[PDB]
């Protein structure tokens, strides 16, 4: 009753010598409704994690009216099908155009460096569709 | 965003040490930084504070709201709580917090919060607009000028303010850089300073007479039998100082600690005298917490100060109330100094207005022997209303008489001593003119082609403030009209456009600032800076206590410490020479190669009075070498008192309590000297303001504002508070102009016109008033006079004006309090 | 989960017809280590309740480190000994000189007409010594 954070599991979701550069891995965080991608980006962005700083993940729901978004491997960005809103996959979810009035929520990752592993650990903006991240 | 719960930090958050940004006092502080979504737990071992919030705390166990606390985004874009909060084991402040250091937390930057304005990049008033530029561009301009400047008219055509202080907006690495960018490299004489408009001192008489003005620590104000507090609202402008050691005093706590230092001396109640012309919440505070018995306000006329001084010498001279053998043994001038400065009580109480029974009572608490035979042990405190005050120079003078005479320097409990106001971080290269220069007469006669602001706001704070103004908006407006021309021009030719334009009576600003401010009225360009937190710094307090502030998150934007920024300037300057082919001039821009703001550190302060050093004036003096960033952070928030005597890694740093303590002064022969003191009146200047007009226009500050509200001004609770620059007025005053609180009255003179919102006080005196100084809404400077002691030291305090009532504000009426701020 | 708000409880101060003009009622909120300060001003103010919307309460803990205040009645303020804060009861309180970085915390009363009861139903600002108000 003290608390004002919300309860993030820890979920594993890979190790991350085994992300291909610009190749999307998919998984659920915090909870199977909540579809996510990580994908290496290739060169290091600013809180990208992983031995070369360049391993983003985010939410994939569209924070306009949430549908399911795609990643663009030509572009490194999020495209909703929705209404056209468009996400930087390398800018922080930033939206270069369209509706959103939020960035794509960024998943938070800690990479430890004796294990290789890459874990899921908290959610930084509001998913699409929820009074709060954790339900 | 919720204003009823706080996050608490986890018991593994990092920790790092803070000085408190803003006053002289210098308490400590502890920064706690974690990831925005982790939090502590409410029992003690499970937070980092070790408080237990699984029930409710007690007094005095915690300072903690939701202003000490944030979320800072960094360059990474990943989200941190912050909370800044006292440092309960600091000697300096004991777990206190100001209302002032109690924000630092809300005034850290982040992009949604108070400092949502930070300047985050170089700003350019392209001839009709306001745009961002980059800093090569800035520095192609900036650099440009002044080496076109140089080439053509030397350094009499730079001009630069700059702050000399210590803090956030100063401290030895930027003190340093500063000054050898302006003096070293430029050699520039063409610079004044953040309070004052001239390359000089406030204390050039106590450091003639060889008493520098930090020469106590604040132990020393607990082992007093009576404090003097001249010229001197501590309450609210050294907060911590006064609760944290002037108060534990009056109030007993420390006659133990007396007692067991000098076992056959009597400690009678300690007693404290006001020298202040107005009834202060210091005044009113003192007696609640001491007793009316206690308590002396010394309600002089202003400026009447000298002849304050000169009455008490006189007496305490004809009583034997003096130290012979210490006079006799280590002093200069005294039989002078008796014959010129010499008033009867009776005259000293015509010209002060203080009756004889007061001045004799005064002189009987401070010099009478104590019934052990001791003289008692008088610290002897002054700030902003005598050094501000009537002739500086003769002011310091008088007083320093009566201390030498009564020996209070040099004894434990003593101490003729600033209050101070900023901290202090000062190491500079010796200033290269060779005269004093009052560098806004200057401005405004025309001169100069370029002028930097550099951490500093005399829009707000010059005395005749409107006059400066006047002069600074023309002079730029010139500048904006001549590069309107321009289209498609090189950085070359606009450097150009504008030296012409200076030609012809322009001048190019610039500001290196944390805000925008007033001064983007004027200016042209505005350079980032980063305060501490977002860097590195050092500084010392009121006792000389020096101390690490920790970097802990970054910048706004591309925001940088003005060490380097200054390094950027020298940089940028050398390779424009080396490009000319001038290997000569390209040498004097040498020896700026830093990289990080502890660079600067190890350039300036740490080499002062080294071998193979040049000259460097540095409060650390020539012990500064055995100061590293490491040492200090091992120190914790107590750091070291000035100068270090020695250091090694068993003992730590060793430094200095009180200055003094052997009878060696700082002159030729070791012997503190006496002056003459005479007492001329006020100045005609200022005269002729009283003479024509009804009310003195005292000014100065406010407990809850700091400075020039660059931080204040975006803080909701405080423009609700105070919206408007408010005067103090005598009710009776008020009645007879048709005023009361939340009217708007127009201030004016023969020097300038401002606003300020009637705040009726019923200890002001008939024919006085008190107005906010420095502040965003209604700038009282515009009403001082050009007026300046031989020194170029402005009289602030001495102005006379007329009020006329603009009208009623119903708004102010309905949301501010005009209650009394004199607590009892 | 799912709240933001904390769980405040709703305690019976009195009656207002009870209260005289500038005469302090005592009570805890909301809990008995809370003390508080209910008064009839005898002027109405913004936000004062009550039959002449003059009605107005406190925590009395000052907010800078946390002593009892005391209500004086010349002044209609709450007066700190510590380190000498004041805050204006009038002015939801505003401080008018001291060392406190927040307002003196308003408890927010429900006033039926019906019963004429007031009812303590909430805090506005933090009280003194607490991670929350409700602990
Ligand atoms: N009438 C009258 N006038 C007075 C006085 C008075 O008593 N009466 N007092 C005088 C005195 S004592 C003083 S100290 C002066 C003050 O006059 P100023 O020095 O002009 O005023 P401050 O508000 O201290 O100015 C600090 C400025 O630096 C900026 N700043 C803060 N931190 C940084 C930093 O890290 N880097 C840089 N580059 N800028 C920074 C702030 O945003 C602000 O614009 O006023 C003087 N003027
Ligand atoms: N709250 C707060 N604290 C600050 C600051 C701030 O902005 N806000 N600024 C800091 C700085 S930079 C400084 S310089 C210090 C200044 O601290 P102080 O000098 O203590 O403050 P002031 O209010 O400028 O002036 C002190 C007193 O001088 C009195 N006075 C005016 N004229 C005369 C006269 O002729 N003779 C005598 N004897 N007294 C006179 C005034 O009534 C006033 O009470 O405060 C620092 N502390
Ligand atoms: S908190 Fe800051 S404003 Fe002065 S009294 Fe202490 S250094
Ligand atoms: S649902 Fe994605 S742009 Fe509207
Ligand atoms: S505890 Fe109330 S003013 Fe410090
Ligand atoms: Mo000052
Ligand atoms: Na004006």
């Amino acid at each position: 009753a003290g608390r004002t954070t919300l309860q993030y599991p820890a979920t594993q979701v890979s190790v991350a010598k085994n992300l291909k550069a610009n190749e999307p891995v998919s998984f659920t965080y915090p909870d199977t409704s909540s579809p996510c991608v990580a994908v290496k980006l290739g060169s290091p962005v600013p809180g990208g994690v992983g031995p070369n700083n360049d391993i983003v993940a985010y939410s994939v729901l569209c924070t306009h009216m949430g549908f399911p978004t795609s990643y663009d491997k030509s572009s490194k960005t999020f495209k909703c099908p929705g209404h056209f809103t468009e996400f930087d996959a390398e800018k922080a979810g930033q939206m270069i155009c369209g509706q959103a009035t939020e960035n794509l929520p960024r998943v938070l990752l800690r990479y430890d460096e004796a294990s290789d592993a890459l874990t899921a650990v908290g959610v930084d903006g509001l998913i699409y569709g929820r009074q709060a991240n954790v339900i | 965003a919720p204003n009823d719960r706080i996050t608490l930090p986890p018991a593994n958050a990092q920790r790092t040490n803070m000085t408190c940004h803003f006053c002289i006092v210098g308490c400590g502080y502890h920064v706690y930084k974690w990831p925005e979504l982790q939090e502590g737990g409410r029992a003690p071992e499970q937070n980092a504070l070790g408080l237990d919030f699984r029930k409710q705390l007690p007094p005095l166990a915690v300072t903690l709201t939701p202003a000490m606390t944030n979320v800072v985004t960094e360059h990474d874009g990943r989200r941190y709580d912050i909370m800044v909060v006292p440092d309960k084991a600091c000697v300096v402040n004991s777990g206190l917090s100001s209302t002032r250091g109690g924000k630092m937390a809300s005034y850290m930057y982040t992009p949604t919060g108070d400092g949502k304005q930070r300047l985050k990049a170089p700003r350019l008033y392209a001839a009709d607009q306001w745009v961002d530029t980059t800093w090569d561009h800035a520095m192609a301009l900036y650099a440009g000028l002044i080496k076109k400047t140089l080439d053509k008219d030397g350094p009499q055509g730079v001009f630069f303010s700059c702050f000399d202080h210590g803090g956030a907006g100063g401290g030895f690495e930027n003190t340093w850089g500063t000054g050898k960018l302006m003096f070293s490299a430029i050699q520039t004489p063409m610079v004044r300073i953040h309070n004052r408009p001239a390359y000089n001192s406030e204390c050039h008489a106590t450091r003639e007479m060889g008493i520098g003005e930090l020469n106590n620590a604040y132990e020393d104000a607990q082992l007093a039998d009576v404090i003097w507090s001249i010229g001197n609202n501590p309450y609210e402008s050294q907060t911590n100082y006064f609760l944290n050691h002037w108060l534990p005093n009056l109030q007993g706590a420390t006659t133990s600690k007396k007692k067991e230092r000098f076992p056959n001396e009597n400690f009678p109640q300690a007693r404290i005298i006001f020298v202040d012309p107005r009834e202060t919440p210091s005044v009113a505070i003192a007696r609640h917490v001491a007793g009316n018995d206690r308590v002396l306000h010394l309600a002089i006329e202003p400026g009447t100060d000298t002849a304050l001084f000169n009455g008490l010498f006189t007496y305490v001279v004809e009583q034997g109330w003096i130290d012979k053998p210490f006079i006799e043994a280590h002093t200069k001038g005294f039989d002078d100094a008796v014959k010129t400065n010499r008033l009867s009580l009776d005259e000293c109480s015509n010209i002060t207005g203080v009756p004889v029974d007061m001045l004799k009572r005064a002189a009987e608490w401070s010099y009478k022997p104590k019934a052990s035979g001791q003289a008692p042990r008088t610290m002897h405190a002054y700030e902003k209303g005598i050094i501000w005050g009537n002739d500086n120079y003769v002011i310091q003078s008088a007083l320093l008489d009566l201390v030498i005479a009564t020996h209070n320097v040099g004894r434990r409990g003593t101490g003729c001593v600033r209050m101070g106001g900023h901290q202090e971080g000062y190491t500079r290269p010796p200033y290269p003119g060779d005269k004093k220069i009052y560098i806004d007469q200057e401005l405004i006669k025309g001169k100069g082609r370029i002028m930097t602001w550099w951490g500093c706001n005399n829009f707000q704070t010059s005395n005749n403030a409107q006059a400066l103004r006047e002069a600074i908006l023309q002079r730029s407006a010139i500048v904006k009209q001549a590069m309107q021309k321009a289209r498609g021009a090189t950085t070359e030719e606009m450097v150009d456009v504008i030296y012409e334009a200076t030609q012809n009576g322009g001048l190019f600003v610039t500001s290196i600032n944390l805000y925008p401010t007033k001064l983007a009225e004027a200016a042209h360009l505005m350079l980032p800076a980063a305060h501490p937190g977002e860097m590195n710094l050092t500084s010392m307090n009121g006792e000389r206590r020096i101390r690490l502030s920790e970097k802990f998150m970054d910048p706004p934007g591309t925001a940088m410490a003005d060490c380097l920024i200054a390094a950027r300037i020298a940089n940028a300057l050398r390779d424009m020479y080396q490009k000319d082919g001038k290997a000569e001039m390209a040498a004097q821009f040498e020896g700026f190669d830093w990289k990080t703001e502890e660079d600067a550190f190890n350039d300036g302060f740490r080499r002062a009075g080294q071998p193979g050093a040049p000259a460097i004036d540095s409060q650390g003096g020539s012990t500064g070498h055995l100061v590293t960033y490491d040492r200090l952070r091992k120190s914790g928030n107590n750091g070291v008192q000035l100068p270090v005597v020695s250091w090694d890694e068993s003992k730590g740093l060793v430094g200095t309590e009180m200055l003094y303590t052997e009878g060696k002064f700082d002159t030729d022969d070791g012997k503190a000297h006496f002056k003459p003191a005479p007492w001329n009146g006020l100045p005609a200047t200022v005269q002729q303001q009283k003479d024509k007009y009804r009310f003195w226009l005292n000014n100065g500050r406010n407990n809850e504002v700091w400075q020039t509200a660059y931080h204040d001004q975006y803080n909701s609770l405080m423009q609700e508070r105070y919206p408007m620059a408010y005067i103090e007025m005598n009710p009776d005053d008020c009645k007879q102009l048709d005023v009361t609180g939340g009217d708007i009255v127009e201030v004016y003179n023969d020097f300038g016109s401002t606003f300020a919102m009637v705040y009726p006080v019923a200890e002001i005196k008939r024919g006085q008033t008190f107005m906010l100084f420095g502040y965003v809404n209604g700038i009282q400077g515009d009403v001082t006079t050009d007026w300046t002691d031989r020194n170029i030291i402005p009289y602030y305090k001495g102005t006379w004006g007329d009020i006329r009532k603009v009208g009623s504000m119903e708004e102010f009426k309905r949301t501010v309090s005009f209650k009394s701020r004199r607590f009892a």
